[PDB]
């Protein structure tokens, strides 16, 4: 019953909210899935602020 | 994932749920239990 | 005419047609393919020789050194078969190879052999195929089923109309190599020719053409014709070819010679075209406005600027016509495209095709094949010339190339096993043809488009894989090569090769435990054409198209036998006479009929050769001459039958069985059953369990003598002769003087195989059927096997049935067996189990095999000798200790009240834990064999030494008899040279045979051969000494065992299961049915003489299932057992053998133009009485399958005995004693005993052992595990109101890990309460969801 | 372990067959029980989702029973022995019953 | 203990697959911490963060993003979403349809003497299924001092356990079942008759409901433990209460 | 016509005689009683046993143009049997997959 | 040429 955690060194996108057919991280940001993965694979930067 | 983002809440009130969660089906002999429980709440 | 061992019981045969082709050896698939594989091929064909010639010679990366094959060998097995099964090992043969490494000269590319080097090297082992086609992998005899996959080559398929809603049937040509990347063209509904490679994304199909450096001009050249246009003094007159106008409308007034042939808008009739041909109308003036719809072939460039006036593949716009006429071109050629017989598809594909130049095609293929990687020229070109053209990574091996050429209608049938420009371009031209309309697609379900991989070919493929896996390392290691520091053994592993071939043999979808609980099952499992396995479709992919019995299965695969259930028609089974073609395609024998005669030259035809000729029917009346007798005969030309002329048939069928498998030609009266019940019957008959007295099929089909001999179980003599010693465990044949070799002692010794467990736990046995001092002949049986009777396959036993409803104890399909069938012990089988008591090593200490177990009374250990193992012979029940094993325990605990109890009663808690082996619950048996495997370096206990002493006496005895037999032949040759001039009749053989040696004779080799005898004799002495010493070593050496296991013991039990309610039984015709009551003998219906009836089947099973076979076969079995009663009555009065001879001769001559002809006039009175005493029980009748006994002959036979014609007897009712109105059938249906025994079925679980992760019960009856109460039963309780039943059903009985112990406590306290709680598996569900990123908790209120 | 495997590969290419765990003692420098332990060091754990035939597509994990459980007959009998010792120790004197419930 | 590394007998361990997926995630995690401790070049820490994203990904759900990281044998690992999903997840396999104690099956057969409120049920299955009841009954009538004594008494199958079985059987329904349980009448509770043999004799008017041939069709006899479930098997589910099809 | 003939000969062909010449009632053909009670089988299966059986169709569904003219009391020869096998296996492969 | 691939090795 006792669970444990792992302190991820870098953040990491929960796959279900990124690849479920209507992509939740996608439509939340109003951003197509392809560009989000281009950011996640460390292909292309993304602007913030 | 949809219920997760939407924060959805399951109040059991079915037969499939009360079979999942291991308790009396609210159908036949269990119907009395569940009605009596609904009155035992909010009396 | 008959064998002396055939005159023991010669079977009547109602076969009206003559046999022309003996049923071939039913196990030639397995044996002949593997003998292809592991055998010297002095040529580059099949074998290991093929694999080594393919991969070798391995040569380094231009490193002036290469490694090259020389020759190979297969050493003999370390262990022959029986030792191999007893010991667990695989039965293999070390594969010695003679590699040879050579280094070249120094800095000379033509370098001479600098340093050659030769040494044979072990690379792997390979399991040898037994005498029968069964390998022995880990002491479990296995079979590699055949395989029926798609032939390599090109297959033009339709996918008709279902792909797209328009209904426009697409087309696609697929190229399937035997090894490598697929290659797949096709059309999309716009009719653009698309190419697919390994089934990736499509592409414009001219992309590969451009990758084959074909510029657009010669692509248009290849796929189209030419319409020429001359600028002849005004606006492009046309050079016309006549037939080009075909199927069109002349939309302009096409004249010629001042003769307007065609009016405008007028479709050119065939009259017009023949008229144009007659008039030779070539060059005709045309309005130029018609050449606005053409397409230029080449590219047109002016002379003045040299610029590109119009590119290749450009549809002519009249401005382009002006721009070209201004430059002065004579020829303006275009493409010839019609809607009908010449389509514009390569042109349109070129339109959509984005690429232009070969670099673009290569890079585009690369990007589709390797997305993401930046394409490079050398990388792209290597990828392309490695997809389809490297001899390494692609092959259409000669079957592929043959089918490829025959499909493209080439003329040669041999070629290079890689594609070429011609092959792909012809595939596209054939796909474009088959689009335009000429040609026909192929269907996968056509047994000429469906090959067979046997065992040899698949094992060879795995060995080839092993060789490439070693060639990679060989090249890696000759890269950094030295010259003399490495022999050819430091380079080459084996574990790659060995791992590959061994992991195929021991673990494949096609490598299964033999279904050996019958002879028929073994021999119908070796012969199995499975469509599953590697490189072939699956249960889910297919697909009812391949499941269905296609009309080219006639004589190649059985229609009616197929393992029904999830894979029906995926596991088709090869027919009686079908063989394998040279290339793998199935083929079957057919009699060549000449002009009118039916020549008996049988003549094998494959699946696509058959579709051309017109073949007769097997049951065609032809009489006395070889001519047909009718004026028109039924045949079949192309998947269809019809009446054909007498001088138009070409082939006749060999025999009337050649369409069925061997499983389904043992069924009498198959022609009378529905195909469905024959499927189920042919499919149950190989589950019949070998009973205790093999009987015989009282109504058979003659396929059973061969199913028993051509199997392995019966022990057939090799060389004829006369029997000399017949123990119940060996036969010893005094071979004849003629068949005996020139010099060797000819006596054959046959070590019968006594009670030994099979795979299905049954008991495979062998009894002698011979008698002491009786002649034998070659190819003759000596020993019945399990379920054989004098050489006929006896699967079950036949017993007097009766078709009447008997008070519902045979209600649905149930059977009402009388007590005399259980009382005569006639279905009592013998089952043999193998218990094991492994004795492992634990960190606390070794587990011992002591007989000093803690906590058991002396009466439990009375079956255990001092060493712990039970005595051979001692009938155990369920729960006895078979091997006392006790494991070291440490420091458990003591709860309070237990320290109290122990202190009160002065007991010292035990140091060691009971872990014995005990007989499983319910089972009885008599332990027929114990075996102890002691790891090397552990001190053998008492019983291991007793067993070694026993085995050693036995080995020494057997080998001593061997040495006697061999010394016999040595002195035989001796006397042969001395007797052949220099013989003494009595002056030499009185004194002993040892003074035989020391004698001489005058100057000759007889003067000589003094050293011949002495050398041979002392040679045999020394050689047999080392033989016996090697046997004493293999007995005495410490066995090899898994790591951390001290000693294994294998208590072998032999249970004798009788027959009882529940044990399923089933006749041959698909009438199955569970015994439902065992009546006393009195209660059975009894006929007028008082003979009770042994089984009471149900009347109401026949009209609905429609297996009328069981009724005709009841009737003819009754006739046969009637002749049995008549002959028994002639042998009780024992009047004369004249009357016997005449009577049996009457009963054999009966029939209507039968072929069985026996004359008992030539049978000696010593033989006719033996024949009769074999026929006392009832004259065995045959009935070849589609050729059987007709009904009129059955009645005639029933009149031969004094039985009644109807077959229906007045039965009385043994209870009330009053006749059953309306007479009932009685006959002897031959009834099998399927091994769905009920005492392998009953099971029950009060509380047992529970699963690990989700604390619920375990699987079924091996883990002692509760039933499954799945969703459908939950709905069936929700449909009632059982919400209490359901709650305890999925909470307390199953999962609630606290409530279930607290339920057991209540149930013993006389209190039936419960406490519901939360099932543990739901709570596992919460921790697993909650161990995602999700949070799922229980709102508490 | 890599030393054992490499010398075993050599011994197998050389001795023809597969060498026995005592001969590795002679080709290496081992007491021949150290090599028995080194071979006994277990290989990779069989993934508990190995497919096993069979009988509705069941994996190995369905077959590994639970060992830390205690079967309910011993739980019942512990309860029964608790009750028996209570009713027994009631038979003694109160002070002796307490000294024995405490000892 | 929901992803165990239990040692199956033989010195071989039998781990789960989540041990593999977590082991990989934590290895790539620790390595990324190092690659940030050495102040590494950018491309290496980017590669490591991609590998870690893949590892956490193949853990939470494998085969979803790109191709499945294959297990040790040769096979996709069963990551968590494959624990839950499918015909064999927790939801349909271990949670809706549980395996069950007090249950068994053997071949069915005819037995027409029966009244159609009873099913001939073998002595041996009945003594196996009804052992809690027998133990309680024996120590109640005092024929066996302790529970262990009662256990060995019914294992030796003396002449009193068969009397005690005939008495704790008497008015006690059991729930026969046939494998494809299409409609709600393919579970009907009968009253056992103790019958020699090893085949569950099933009444002949009942085959139309269960849809049973008697050529090998096995049936499962579950048991109503408690008192309310005996009452529901008698009133609701009995065989003389649904002689009309609910459709 | 063959089916109707077998049934007209199968159902009433018992001709009897009570204190007189001859009458005919429903028959006692054992297979006919089993088909007329409703116990097993319909007139279809009786048809296949007595009368000629069916017009077996190829796996296309394109019905063949020469029926299996022989019934299960006579013998289906090799051709007629091999044509029965098509539909036999189609029925089995359905009822597995329904 | 950025996307069109879900392999980390290629990236
Ligand atoms: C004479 C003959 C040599 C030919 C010259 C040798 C070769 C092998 C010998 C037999 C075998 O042992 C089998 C058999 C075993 C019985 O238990 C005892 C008798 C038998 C008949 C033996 C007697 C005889 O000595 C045989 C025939
Ligand atoms: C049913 C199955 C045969 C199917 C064909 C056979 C083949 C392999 C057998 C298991 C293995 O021994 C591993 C394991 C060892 C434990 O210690 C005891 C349980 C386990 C699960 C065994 C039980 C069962 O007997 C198995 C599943
Ligand atoms: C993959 C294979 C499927 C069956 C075909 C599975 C099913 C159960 C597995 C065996 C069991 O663990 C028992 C045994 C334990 C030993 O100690 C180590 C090896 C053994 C032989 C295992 C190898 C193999 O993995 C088996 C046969
Ligand atoms: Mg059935």
């Amino acid at each position: 019953e006792r669970m444990g955690h792992i302190e991820l060194a870098s953040p990491t996108a929960h796959i279900w909210f990124l690849k479920s057919l209507p992509s939740r991280i996608g439509l939340l940001l109003d951003m197509p899935l392809r560009d989000i993965e281009r950011v996640l694979y460390f292909e292309s930067y993304v602007v913030i602020e | 994932t949809e219920a997760a983002v939407a924060g959805k809440r399951d109040e059991l009130r079915g037969l499939k749920e009360n079979v999942i969660v291991g308790r009396l089906i609210p159908a036949g002999t269990g119907y009395a239990y569940h009605q009596d429980r609904m009155r035992r709440r909010a009396a | 005419v008959y064998s002396y061992t055939e005159k023991k019981r010669i079977r009547k045969d109602f076969g009206k047609r003559p046999q022309v082709l003996d049923v071939p050896y039913l196990l030639s698939i397995q044996l002949d393919s593997f003998q292809k594989f592991i055998e010297q091929d002095p040529e580059g064909q099949y074998g290991l020789e093929a694999a080594f010639r393919s991969v070798f010679p391995i040569q380094s990366y231009s490193g002036n050194s290469e490694l090259q094959y020389v020759s190979y060998r297969l050493g003999e097995p370390v262990f022959d078969v029986q030792e191999c099964q007893i010991r667990g090992v695989t039965y293999s043969a070390p594969l010695r190879v003679k590699l040879r490494l050579v280094i070249y000269e120094r800095e000379a590319p033509e370098g001479t052999v600098k340093d050659i080097k030769e040494q044979e090297v072990y690379m792997g082992e390979i399991p040898l195929m037994t005498d029968n086609g069964t390998f022995v992998i880990n002491g479990t005899e296995r079979v590699i089923v055949s395989q029926l996959h798609r032939s390599p080559g090109v297959f033009f398929d339709s996918d008709k109309g279902k792909t797209h809603s328009s209904g426009k049937v697409l087309y696609n040509a697929r190229i399937i190599p035997y090894r490598g990347s697929w290659l797949d063209f096709e059309f999309d509904p716009k009719d653009n020719l698309f190419v697919r490679i390994d089934r990736r994304r499509k592409l414009p199909a001219t992309i590969i053409l451009r990758a084959l450096n074909y510029t657009t001009e010669q692509i248009l050249d290849l796929f189209f014709e030419k319409v020429i246009f001359e600028i002849r003094d005004n606006k492009l007159q046309m050079e016309l070819v006549p037939e080009r106008l075909r199927g069109e409308t002349a939309s302009f007034d096409i004249e010629a010679n001042g003769k307007v042939y065609v009016e405008k808008g007028r479709r050119i009739t065939a009259r017009h075209i023949r008229q144009l041909e007659k008039d030779d109308v070539k060059l005709i003036e045309v309005p130029v406005e018609y050449i606005a719809g053409k397409v230029v072939a080449k590219d047109y460039i002016d002379e003045s600027t040299g610029e590109l006036i119009c590119a290749a593949n450009m549809e002519l716009s009249l401005d382009l016509l002006a721009k070209l006429s201004q430059s002065g071109h004579k020829r303006i050629e275009t493409l010839f495209t019609n809607d009908l017989d010449h389509g514009p598809y390569i042109s349109e594909t070129l339109r959509v095709d984005p690429t232009n130049d070969r670099l673009s095609a290569l890079v585009e293929i690369y990007r589709m094949m390797r997305p993401g990687e930046p394409p490079t020229r050398e990388a792209a070109e290597s990828l392309f010339e490695n997809l389809f053209f490297s001899e390494d990574r692609y092959d259409l091996s000669a079957v592929g190339r043959m089918k490829f050429n025959r499909s493209l209608l080439r003329e040669e049938i041999e070629g290079s096993g890689i594609l070429s420009k011609d092959d792909i371009i012809d595939v596209m031209k054939k796909l474009i043809d088959i689009r335009n309309g000429k040609g026909e697609v192929d269907d996968i379900d056509h047994l000429g488009n469906r090959r067979i991989r046997s065992v040899g070919e698949m094992a060879e493929n795995q060995f080839r894989v092993g060789l490439v896996r070693v060639e990679r390392a060989v090249k890696e290691r000759l890269s950094l090569g030295d010259l003399d520091t490495l022999m050819p053994q430091d380079m080459i592993n084996a574990k790659p090769i060995s791992a590959a071939v061994k992991e195929f043999f021991g673990s494949s979808q096609l490598s299964q435990f033999m279904d050996q609980n019958n002879p028929l099952s073994e021999i119908t499992h070796k012969r199995r054409i499975s469509a599953l396995g590697p490189g072939g479709l699956t249960r889910e992919r297919a697909g009812f198209e391949v499941r269905d019995v296609h009309p080219t299965h006639y004589g190649r695969v059985c229609p009616i036998e197929t393992p029904e259930g999830p894979n029906i028609g995926l596991i088709n089974s090869l027919s009686v006479y079908a063989q394998t073609n040279e290339y793998g395609f199935l083929e079957t024998p057919y009699r060549k009929v000449t002009d009118g005669v039916v020549t008996d030259e049988i003549h094998y035809l494959s699946a696509i050769e058959e579709g051309n000729y017109v073949i007769a029917q097997a049951n065609s009346n032809l009489d006395e001459e070889g001519h047909f007798v009718e004026d028109l005969v039924t045949c079949r030309s192309k998947g269809e039958s019809s009446l054909f002329s007498r001088d138009q048939v070409d082939y006749m069928d060999v025999s009337t069985q050649q369409v069925v498998s061997v499983g389904a030609s043992l069924i009498p009266f198959l022609e009378h059953d529905d195909a469905n019940r024959a499927l189920m019957g042919a499919n149950m008959q190989r589950q019949a369990v070998p009973t205790l007295r093999a009987d015989k099929p009282l109504v058979g089909t003659g396929m059973e003598r061969a199913v028993a001999v051509d199997s392995g179980v019966t022990a057939v003599a090799k060389r004829g002769g006369v029997v000399q010693y017949v123990d119940a465990s060996r036969i010893v044949i005094k071979v004849n003087e003629d068949e005996m070799y020139p010099g060797e002692a000819g006596i054959d010794i046959y070590n019968l195989t006594k009670y030994t467990r099979s795979n299905q736990n049954t008991c495979i046995n062998q009894m002698p059927c011979v008698s002491l001092g009786e002649p034998v002949e070659r190819g003759d049986v000596l020993a019945d096997g399990p379920s054989t009777d004098l050489g006929e396959l006896a699967l079950g036993q036949n017993m007097r049935v009766a078709f009447m409803p008997w008070n519902g104890y045979n209600f649905e399909d149930s059977i009402l067996v009388s007590e005399r069938v259980v009382q005569e012990d006639r279905f009592t089988t013998i089952h043999i189990q193998e218990l094991a008591c492994v004795s492992r090593d634990t960190k606390l200490g070794p587990e011992e095999i002591t007989a000093d177990i803690p906590n058991v009374g002396e009466a439990a250990l009375s079956k255990l000798d001092e060493s712990g193992i039970v005595y051979i012979g001692a009938e155990v029940t369920g729960g006895d200790i078979l091997v006392g094993k006790v494991t070291p325990k440490g420091e458990t605990q003591l709860t309070p009240e237990e320290k109290l109890l122990r202190a009160i009663f002065g007991e010292k808690a035990s140091d060691v834990k009971d872990s014995s082996l005990r007989v499983p619950n319910g089972v009885s048996g008599t332990v027929i064999d114990v075996q102890v495997f002691t790891r090397d370096g552990v001190e053998k206990d008492k019983r291991a030494l007793e067993i070694e002493e026993m085995q050693l006496k036995q080995a020494k005895k057997d080998l001593s008899e061997e040495l006697q037999i061999l010394e016999a032949g040595l002195f035989s040759r001796i006397r042969a040279v001395l007797v052949a001039g220099g013989v003494e009749a009595e002056k030499l053989d009185k004194l002993p045979r040892d003074r035989w040696l020391e004698l001489g004779l005058t100057d000759e080799e007889k003067q000589n051969q003094l050293e011949q005898l002495a050398e041979q004799y002392d040679e045999l002495k020394h050689e047999f000494e080392k033989k016996l010493e090697a046997k004493r070593r293999k007995i005495t050496q410490g066995d090899d065992l898994a790591p951390g296991v001290l000693k294994i013991v294998k208590v072998y039990l032999a249970v004798k299961r009788r027959i009882q309610p529940g044990d399923k039984m089933a006749g041959r015709h698909g009438n199955k049915g569970v015994i439902s009551k065992i009546n006393p003998i009195e209660d059975m219906p009894y006929d007028e003489n008082g003979t009770p009836v042994d089984i009471v089947l149900n009347p109401l099973g026949v009209p609905s299932r429609m297996n009328i076979g069981q009724i005709l076969e009841t009737h003819l079995g009754m006739a046969a057992k009637g002749i049995g009663d008549k002959i028994n009555a002639m042998l009780k009065q024992q009047q004369e053998v004249a009357k016997l001879r005449e009577f049996i001769q009457r009963a054999y001559d009966l029939g209507a133009d039968v072929r069985q002809k026996v004359d008992l006039s030539t049978f000696s009175d010593e033989e006719v009485m033996r024949l009769a005493e074999n026929l006392r029980k009832g004259m065995p009748i045959a009935t070849p399958v589609f050729d059987g006994a007709k009904e009129a002959e059955i009645k005639e036979l029933l009149k031969l005995g004094d039985l009644p014609t109807s077959g229906q007897i007045r039965l009385y009712d043994g209870r009330t004693g009053e006749q059953f109105e309306r007479p009932v059938t009685v006959g002897y249906m031959y009834m099998l005993k399927l091994n769905h025994l009920v005492d392998d079925k009953m099971h029950a679980r009060s509380t047992g052992s529970y699963s690990l992760v989700t604390q619920q019960p375990l699987g079924g009856k091996a883990q002692f595990g509760g039933q499954r109460f799945g969703e459908m039963e939950v709905w069936a309780l929700e449909a009632y109101g059982a919400a209490y039943t359901l709650q305890e059903m999925l909470t307390v009985k199953s999962d609630d890990v606290n409530g279930r112990t607290k339920m057991y406590k209540n149930i013993v306290d006389g209190n039936h309460q419960m406490e519901p709680g939360m099932p543990e598996s739901f709570n596992v569900l919460l921790k697993e969801i909650r161990s995602l990123g999700i949070n799922i908790e229980l709102e508490d209120e | 372990i890599n030393k054992l495997n490499r010398i075993s590969r050599q011994m197998l290419q050389e001795m023809g067959r597969e060498p026995t765990p005592e001969e590795l003692a002679e080709r290496m420098l081992m007491p021949e029980d150290k090599i028995r332990k080194v071979l006994k060091i277990a290989k990779e754990p069989i993934s508990m989702e190995t497919p096993i035939g069979d009988d509705e597509d069941s994996h190995l994990g369905d077959f590994i029973e639970d060992t830390t459980l205690e079967l309910p007959l011993d739980s019942a009998t512990t309860e029964s022995l608790r009750a028996a010792t209570h009713d027994v120790l009631a038979g003694l004197t109160a002070r002796e019953a307490k000294v024995l419930r405490m000892r | 203990d929901l992803r165990p590394l239990v040692p199956l007998d033989g010195g071989r361990f039998a781990t789960s697959d989540l041990n593999d997926l977590y082991r990989r995630v934590i290895n790539r995690n620790n390595r990324l911490k190092r690659l940030l401790d050495l102040a590494a070049p950018d491309i290496i820490v980017r590669n490591e963060k991609r590998m870690l994203q893949e590892a956490v990904d193949a853990l939470l759900d494998n085969g979803r993003r790109g191709r499945a990281i294959t297990g040790s044998n040769k096979r996709p690992l069963k990551s968590l979403a494959d624990m839950i999903k499918g015909k064999q997840g927790r939801f349909r396999q271990n949670l809706l349809g549980k395996r069950v104690d007090y249950s068994g099956r053997s071949v069915i057969t005819v037995g027409p003497y029966l009244r159609l409120h009873q099913c001939g049920l073998p002595k041996k299955m009945a003594l196996e299924l009804f052992k809690p009841f027998i133990y309680g009954k024996l120590e109640l009538r005092g024929l066996a001092t302790t529970i262990k004594a009662a256990k060995k008494m019914v294992e030796r199958e003396e002449a009193v356990v068969w009397d005690i079985l005939d008495e704790v059987i008497r008015e006690h329904p059991v729930l026969l079942n046939r494998a494809p349980t299409l409609h709600r009448l393919g579970i009907q509770a009968f009253e056992p008759v103790l019958i020699e043999g090893k085949a569950i004799q099933l009444h002949p008017l009942v085959c139309a409901a269960y849809n049973a041939d008697f050529d090998g069709d096995q049936m499962a006899v579950h048991v109503p433990l408690t008192l309310e479930a005996q009452l529901e098997a008698r009133a609701l589910m009995m065989s003389t209460n649904n002689i009309l099809s609910p459709a | 016509r063959v089916s109707k003939a077998m049934m007209d000969n199968l159902q009433t062909e018992t001709v009897i005689n009570r204190d007189g010449q001859e009458e005919k009632q429903v028959s006692f053909n054992s297979i006919y009683m089993m088909a007329d009670s409703g116990a097993r089988g319909s007139a279809a299966q009786i048809r296949q046993l007595a009368g000629m059986r069916g017009l077996m169709a190829k796996p296309d569904g394109s019905i063949i143009e020469t029926p299996i003219t022989a019934n299960f009391r006579e013998g289906l020869n090799v051709l007629q049997y091999f044509i029965s096998t098509h539909g036999a296996r189609k029925g089995l492969a359905d009822t597995a997959l329904k | 040429e950025i996307g069109r691939t879900t392999d980390p090795v290629r990236m």
